[PDB]
């Protein structure tokens, strides 16, 4: 086990994230017990994990993470319990994870992280109903926004456009954002008020069409341009955690849901694979960079699933 | 000084999170009893059967500490009203268990959120708990001034903010509270947990909380401003709230993080111990007033019954409503006795009532004020105040006081009455029957004599008050109408209540009755212009007097005599709470009726609904003649 590295990962994974050279981000939560917080992990080589002394760095968090980000290579930008947002940096060595910065800047648990299109900014979303908007460089809050009126589920920068993310709350509402805007936030939804929107993920190439989950199951892709609710389809029998989209030309869609099940769909919206391997909540997805068919699936069950997809 | 709480949705370590708090001076600690993110599955495989523990241990602190320092939260997730059946089905089964855990714990109260109009379904499962054992433990129903949705940023390009004027829209999240707490039927234990934010809404909005328990107010480190030395600090209408809240005795709850960096949370807390010392201060008559807030009373009945030693001792213990009576004497001797007589005329005054003298001490020092000279019969039916009466008199008053033990309606006096002096009216005047009293002596007063007083008034206003209707509905009695509570006044501080109109005069009496046939039964109606959209509970009752010609005494509070704030007001309560808009009248319509056995009041509210008539035939509460 590294040096600064913990003997014992925390049971609930919250976030896996793989850089571009192929190595692998952990976060994890101590979401029961006496103690309740988390740590950052990283493993060069992704089938050891998630064995702790097998692993490249560790470090432990004051509080458990409710999100993560990679920060361009050597960067983790941290959703904390705290309402603290903290930018953690690897070493030159890469074998531990140093504190940049932690600010205490939302007046409740920080629940969704995004990196913008520079890589010099960031959009934090809470449970306390404020979006914020972050000078990595300079540490501080450039903006924060209460547009909606319950807790903000999920914010996802653009692709390419540094002024454009994505957030959806409670209060029933995806909001479209453009700082460039002096009224930065649109109200894009289908003709019919529907179930609480929960997950969020732009096309990567299509930089005007995103794909949304609900607390119902359901998975939908969305133009800006129609503003029209083109596609929609049954993917979970439960809520719709995440959206993640393959590294492929014609992207395949990663689809996770508190039903535990992970399925894979086309751009039709059509199910190509399903795998009930995690017997607990299904918390993230990372394509391997290497490999654009391998995806590596965490869940509360503390599993690390490798998954081979046709 | 202050009771003070920290608001958590953050706790790593248990012991650590409360010793920080403790070396902070807040009094207890608001937190999560469960991981505010550990959402669990109660019905689908695999995830129900997720390995425990579910959360951290009772055995981390004292049973003490959980008794006292810790008020647990319900975990933000749990959503019994959600539209999606199988996260209704979850959250049921979670809000059961997080609240069965902080009963496990034995926590003094538990926080619960009304962020929405519809919370139907988490009052039926909240009901579910409180109707699962007897407990003494409080619900804090966290609930803003202002719905978010009327907070927010207007930064949406397509979602304008409705910026127009919104009376009842305004007031949303006190119907969100009234229809929470009428579902829950009033449970004692469920209280409001008061949310305020960086900008209040209209004075409208505050009043329409006046009646209502709140026990505690949350305050976010938000809405502070910064001094010039960069301390935490309060706006003026802030700080007026504050000061209105301190009345109510609420806990302060701090929440959010520290935004004045520099200094420690201790700042925020400070800040509300020097708003407490320096607060504009209040009255003896409030520490008269000190322990009795809406505090129910029998009202004294010193006809039927025979009032105790401390009780006239309390009566006596407020010295300025005896110098008014002097005064009156004083002014009404001279007015009889000009000065070319003083020496050969004697006026006959007769105590009516004399409890323990210090009406007659008062006549005393009126007659060697007035230079003039007075014979005295001290008449006392309670043979116990005779006792401290004839003592006095042989002691000190010599054969000046004729002491008289008998009724003064049966009584065959000596001789013919100047002036007549009485202390018999109550909190609503005629209450103690002051009326069919001095009726009886009448004919033992000269035809030119003088009763002091010569005049009463009872008056009345309506009143909001959820947390005095639910003190009467507590007041249940075996072996009775299980809705008698309900039909009989009591004597009572008001303090957590609104007066929803000005006071009306009800019934007047003077004295000597003239009337060749007297009759003291009344039958009164009265309307009461209602600006403000409330809830009536019932009726403030005060009275005034003229003792002589301009020197009164008064508990109404636009014309409230001084000193006299021990002396408290009057409650006639309604078995239903009436829902009132603004612009609407109440109609009430009062009357006092009689045997010769017995006199009562009946009541009914006629407008802006029908109650039904309190009291018929002194069913439930009679005064003894
Ligand atoms: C000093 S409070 C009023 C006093 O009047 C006395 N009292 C009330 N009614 C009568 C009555 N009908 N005859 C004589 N004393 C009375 C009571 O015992 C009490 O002490």
């Amino acid at each position: 086990l590294p040096p600064n590295a913990p003997a014992c990962m925390e049971r609930q994974l919250e976030a896996a994230r793989y850089r571009s050279d192929g190595a692998l981000l952990l976060g994890a939560s101590s979401l029961s017990g006496r103690c309740w917080a988390g740590s950052l992990w990283l493993f060069k080589d992704p089938c050891a994990a998630p064995n702790e002394g097998f692993c490249s760095a560790g470090v432990q968090t004051e509080a458990g993470v409710a999100d993560l980000t990679w920060v361009g290579e050597r960067g983790i930008l941290v959703a904390s319990d705290s309402g603290a947002v903290e930018l953690w940096e690897l070493d030159e060595n890469e074998t531990l994870i140093v504190s940049k910065f932690c600010k205490y800047e939302h007046d409740d648990i920080v629940s969704t992280v995004s990196v913008l299109s520079s890589g010099t900014q960031a959009v934090s979303g809470s449970k306390d109903i404020c979006i914020k908007v972050w000078d990595l460089a300079q540490q501080v809050v450039l903006s924060s926004y209460r547009a909606h009126a319950a807790q903000v589920t999920c914010v996802a920068a653009s692709p390419h456009k540094d002024s454009v993310f994505l957030s959806c709350s409670e209060d029933n509402r995806i909001l479209l954002w453009d700082t460039r805007c002096p009224k930065p936030a649109s109200q894009i939804g289908c003709s019919a008020p529907g179930y609480l929107p929960t997950s969020l993920a732009w096309h990567p190439q299509q930089s005007e069409v995103f794909v949304f989950g609900d607390e119902n199951g359901t998975v939908s892709l969305v133009d800006t341009k129609s503003t029209s609710c083109v596609l929609s389809s049954a993917v979970h029998s439960q809520c719709v955690t995440g959206l993640v989209f393959s590294p492929h030309s014609v992207p395949f869609l990663a689809s996770l849901s508190e039903d535990c099940s992970l399925a894979v769909l086309d751009s039709s919206l059509s199910e190509l694979f399903r795998s009930q391997a995690h017997r607990d909540f299904v918390r993230d997805a990372t394509w391997s960079p290497l490999n654009h068919s391998l995806l590596t699936t965490v869940g509360w069950d503390h599993q690390v699933v490798h998954h081979v997809v046709p | 000084r202050v009771s003070s709480g920290r608001d958590l949705n953050c706790v790593p370590e248990i012991a650590d999170t409360l010793g920080a708090v403790a070396k902070q001076g807040f009094d207890f600690l608001c937190m999560p009893v469960f991981h505010p993110r550990f959402k669990r599955e109660f019905i689908q495989e695999p995830a129900k059967n997720r390995p425990g523990p579910q959360t951290r241990s009772d055995l981390l602190l004292s049973g003490r500490d959980w008794n006292t320092l810790i008020v647990g939260k319900l975990s933000p997730w749990i959503r019994p009203d959600s539209k999606v059946e199988k996260i209704r089905r979850n959250s049921e089964a979670a809000m059961l268990q997080e609240l069965n855990f902080g009963a496990y714990l034995g926590l003094p109260a538990f926080l619960l959120p009304l962020n929405q109009e519809d919370n139907t379904n988490l009052a039926r499962v909240l009901t579910n708990h409180i109707h699962t054992g007897h407990h003494s433990s409080m619900f804090w129903m966290r609930v803003p001034l202002v719905a978010p949705e009327d907070l927010r940023d207007d930064i949406i390009e397509n979602a304008p903010t409705t910026h127009t004027e919104e009376y009842s829209g305004e007031e949303k999240t006190w119907m969100w509270w009234h229809n929470f707490r009428t579902l829950c039927d009033y449970s004692k234990r469920i209280a409001v947990a008061l949310e305020i934010g960086a900008d209040l809404p209209s004075n409208h909005v505050i009043d329409r909380w006046l009646g209502e328990p709140i026990k505690a107010a949350i305050l976010p480190t938000s809405i502070f401003l910064t001094n010039k030395k960069g301390f935490p600090v309060l706006s003026k209408m802030h700080q007026r709230l504050i000061f209105r809240l301190l009345k109510l005795e609420v806990q302060f709850i701090i929440t959010g993080t520290n935004h004045h960096s520099e200094k420690e949370f201790c700042s925020y807390l400070q800040y509300l111990e020097y708003l407490s010392q320096n607060r504009p201060p209040p009255n003896a008559y409030e520490l008269f007033a000190k322990g009795y807030e809406d505090y129910l009373q029998s009202p004294l009945q010193p006809l039927m019954d025979n009032l105790e030693s401390q009780t006239y001792e309390v009566f006596e213990k407020d010295p300025i409503k005896y110098s008014q009576y002097q005064q009156a004497i004083y002014k009404c001797l001279l007015d009889r006795v000009p000065e070319e007589e003083k020496d050969t005329n004697v006026q006959v005054l007769m105590v009516l009532g004399a409890g323990r003298g210090p009406l007659v001490n008062a006549s005393l020092r009126a007659a060697k004020q007035a230079d003039r000279r007075i014979k005295l019969y001290a008449v006392e039916k309670n043979p116990n105040a005779v006792v401290t009466l004839e003592n006095w008199q042989f002691e000190e008053w010599g054969s000046q006081v004729t002491v008289v033990s008998s009724d003064m309606r049966e009584w065959v006096a000596p001789e013919k009455a100047d002036i007549i002096v009485s202390e018999l009216l109550g909190s609503f005047a005629d209450n103690e029957l002051s009326p069919e009293c001095l009726d009886g002596a009448q004919h033992f007063l000269k035809d030119d004599g003088v009763s002091i007083p010569g005049e009463y008034t009872s008056f009345l206003a309506p009143i909001s008050s959820s947390k005095l209707y639910n003190e009467v509905r507590a007041c249940r009695e075996k072996d009775r109408d299980p809705e008698a509570q309900f039909e009989m006044p009591y004597v009572v501080r008001l303090h957590n209540f609104h007066q929803l109109s000005a006071p009306q005069p009800c019934f007047t009496f003077s004295h000597p009755n003239r009337d060749p046939m007297i009759d003291n039964n009344r039958y009164c109606t009265l309307e009461f212009p209602v600006e403000v959209n409330t809830v009536l509970h019932g009726f403030a009752g005060y009275f005034e007097t003229v003792l002589y010609q301009d020197i009164t005494l008064s508990i109404r509070p636009e014309t409230h005599s001084p000193g006299m704030f021990s002396w408290f007001p009057i409650l006639f309560p309604i078995k239903q709470p009436i829902t009132v808009r603004e612009g609407q009248t109440i109609c009430v319509r009062f009357w006092r009726c009689s045997n010769s056995k017995k006199v009562w009041y009946e009541w009914a509210v006629t407008a802006p609904v029908c109650s039904a008539i309190h009291n018929p035939t002194g069913r439930s509460y009679t005064i003894g003649l």
